[PDB]
């Protein structure tokens, strides 16, 4: 898993490999409500499911 | 001229920052931090090192008791065994094979290979904190090397540079700290002259090339076997040996916030951790006067296509006219969205290009060209790759707040419930004004 | 056998500790701090030192211009002047009385006196506090020399000492230091490469060899007086000399808790702050059995003479009746007082005589004398002398506990007051009881 804060991964004697996610969603804003919740539900889960 | 602006702590990170002097034109500056570097100050408590168990040839005494010649060394110990009879390879040694006595001794010291194969045991106070920052001057990239105390001041290009302190003291560092070559351990480690047989620090000395050793690997002399010359003894096992297998992962691999260590000297680096203070006086002949700038007018703004991509994944048009010919520095009012481009070339009536990187679901903003500003509104389409290999450009978003523009639906839902609450309210203030009217 | 007790942390004062261990004579300890070392851990910031100001001959120019070519020395400053028509010993130097000019040009630089005449700038972070204590063990003196932090174990005479750590983190140090010489004071000396003029850091150097010299003197060029050669100059003069005779006092002079200075290296000697844990762990071999031991009995003390002047102005003889000959240790039961005997010789039906120091004016104590107790009273005198060179012997007095006998005018009028209280009570509990009769 890839937190938000970024993933450090070392394989062996190589050096480092850094992974940061970013903002991918399957979901869209600016469609239908139910797109729109589907898209900052994907982005942010745990504050979406409380505001709504 | 002052200027004092926080960047976070955030290594490779180009933060682009606005000086906006009365009577000149705006000045961008874009600052990157290189490097960031927690040295910490430090003082050597001991060497722990591989033991060396020194064992002269017994003295046999045929014919009568020998006695212990006692003597203070590391950890000596002797033992006198009685009614041996040791053969060499031709004959017995001894005469007769009854009141022989042999007199075995030992004890130990570092080994000669512990002024290259040591452990440095050390306590660490605090760090002398320094960076290293590249900053776009004057259209050309300058690189300023302060100690990031707040109290080294760099002068070059004849811009004068303060930087720090961090607002975080944090340190990967602990009280007491292990190194050896290349990895450093936060441990623990026994006071010196107290450490345990077999366990890290059962021999101690104060430096590696010392006289001084403390030794505790509990050395036992045993009883030779019978018909033999040898000297047997019991010891715990030299407990550095054992410490550099079972290591674990040292600090390089293990410690918070992407930090990265080294160990000539035992500085910690690039630490992502709080914010920076950077303070900048730059010079009167740097800056341009309002008027001999470009000034600008009939701006308009196109955004050809956007994504939310991390990278600069949005692109902006921005058609001008503008007085003259010059160079003219860049901004984003909106600190949800950043804009690469820290200046640019502008003449005539024209346009002009710009990328740009925010998180927005619909980058809604507000851009300063030369002392002049537009407005970009655009919708964003989501990134298709799910992770990739650099820290975000932009900053953070709103979460709460900066939802998209087609958040109209919130003002619908607000005011078909808000409106019916006014009805309701409205009706209710009413009957209650008549009612208490005919009381 | 592990034994821990808390002595004040005062320079030369010795300080009694009884090993009370079961099945053994009671084993009395006497230790003194014969010193306490708080040396800082130390960081170099930069050098000060007296600037020299070099004027290369100046270049005068007949006929014409002269011209500024800009360099970075220092703080090199260079200035032409026009119309200047000099004077050699034996005429005019340029052809015409006018067009002439003088480029006249300076920088300055360290000194040749700054490899020894320098006060040198460092940040202080903690102490790596170190002890030498004086131990009275197995009835002679010993010097054991430490680490007060809770590490380094010490073992002399096969008992171990482990010191510390200090119970407070006091210094007379502020974190940021300069030294000159045999003197150091707290001082918030400016950053580097920010040093101003005529105050101290006037000129700046990372080390007393180090090329890099930062200085800010303000050294401006002046027009050459009519017909002469001369290069005229005005500065500020050095902040360095100027600090040495506006220095103020030295730490060794104005530290708080009576504490020494010292600067090679540095260290802040003998606070009288706070108090130190000592930790004894002592072998099997060296305790007494109690029936090996003296059985005294049938004991009693008179106390001749008493006053009570922090000296050991306090004497008492004890007789006793003993079961053999030896040695035996002495300890006061009582806070308040201290005895100077930590052991004595005991033999047969006998007395003995001990000396002791309290601020008490009624010398009420027991006294242990191996594992057999008596009781002492006696009233003491005030001293005449009112000041003395010596640090007061005995601990401080209760001052609104531990009155003296005789003060029993406070039972004497609180068994008058608070009995007419519980008499004036009594009557209301009995006319109460009666009117309750009447109900």
């Amino acid at each position: 898993t890839v937190p938000t804060e970024g993933l450090e991964v070392t394989w062996g004697n190589n050096e480092p490999y850094k992974y940061w996610p970013q903002l991918s969603t399957n979901g869209t804003a600016h469609g239908h409500p139910h797109e729109i919740i589907l898209y900052y539900y994907e982005l942010y889960p745990t504050m979406t499911v409380v505001v709504v | 001229y002052e200027h004092v602006t926080v960047i976070p702590n955030t290594v490779g990170v180009p933060y682009k920052t606005l000086v906006n002097r009365p009577g000149y034109s705006p000045m961008v500056l874009e600052m990157e931090l290189l490097s960031v570097t927690l040295e910490p100050t430090l003082s050597l408590d001991y060497i722990t090192c591989e033991y060396k168990t020194v064992i002269p040839s017994p003295y046999v005494k045929c014919c009568g008791t020998a006695e212990c010649k006692d003597k203070s060394l590391p950890d000596y110990s002797c033992k006198v065994f009685t009614g041996v009879y040791p053969f060499m390879w031709g004959g017995a040694y001894c005469f007769c094979d009854t009141e022989n006595t042999q007199l075995s001794e030992a004890h130990v010291e570092k080994s000669e290979s512990c002024k290259t194969e040591f452990a440095s045991a050390y306590r660490a106070h605090t760090a002398s904190a320094s960076a290293k920052l590249r900053v776009l001057y004057q259209g050309n990239n300058v690189t300023v090397s302060a100690y990031a105390n707040g109290d080294h001041a760099v002068t070059v290009k004849d811009a004068k540079f303060i930087v720090g302190p961090m607002s975080s003291a944090w340190t990967p560092f602990d009280n007491k700290i292990v190194v050896y070559k290349g990895d450093v351990y936060n441990m623990d480690y026994p006071p010196f002259g107290a450490g345990r047989p077999g366990q890290f620090g059962d021999i101690q000395s104060r430096t590696p090339e010392s006289e001084d050793v403390y030794a505790n690997t509990q050395l036992v002399l045993q009883r030779p076997s019978a018909g033999t010359v040898h000297v047997p003894y019991s010891q715990a096992p030299s407990g550095f040996k054992y410490w550099l297998k079972e290591r674990g992962a040292s600090l390089q691999h293990t410690a918070p916030f992407g930090c990265q260590i080294a160990t000539n000297p035992v500085r910690a680096m690039n630490c992502a951790v709080g914010n920076m203070p950077i303070s900048i006086d730059i010079p009167d002949a740097a800056f341009t006067r309002v008027v001999d700038a470009p000034s600008l007018t009939d701006m308009s703004c196109e955004v050809p296509a956007c994504t939310h991509s991390s990278d600069f994944g949005g692109v902006a048009i921005i058609k001008y006219a503008a007085s003259k010919k010059g160079k003219c520095a860049v901004h984003s009012m909106t600190n949800a969205v950043t804009i690469r481009e820290a200046e640019i070339e502008v003449e005539g009536n024209s346009q002009l290009q710009i990328s740009f990187s925010t998180a927005l679901a619909s980058a809604e903003f507000r851009v300063q060209v030369c002392s002049t500003q537009v407005h970009c509104a655009a919708e964003c389409h989501p990134p298709k790759d799910h992770i990739v290999n650099y820290p975000a450009s932009h900053t953070t978003l709103g979460v709460q707040d900066i939802s998209v523009t087609a958040m109209s639906w919130v003002q619908k839902i607000t005011g078909g419930v808000g409106l019916v609450v006014a009805v309701a309210a409205l009706i209710l203030i009413v009957v209650l004004c008549v009612s208490f009217s005919r009381h």
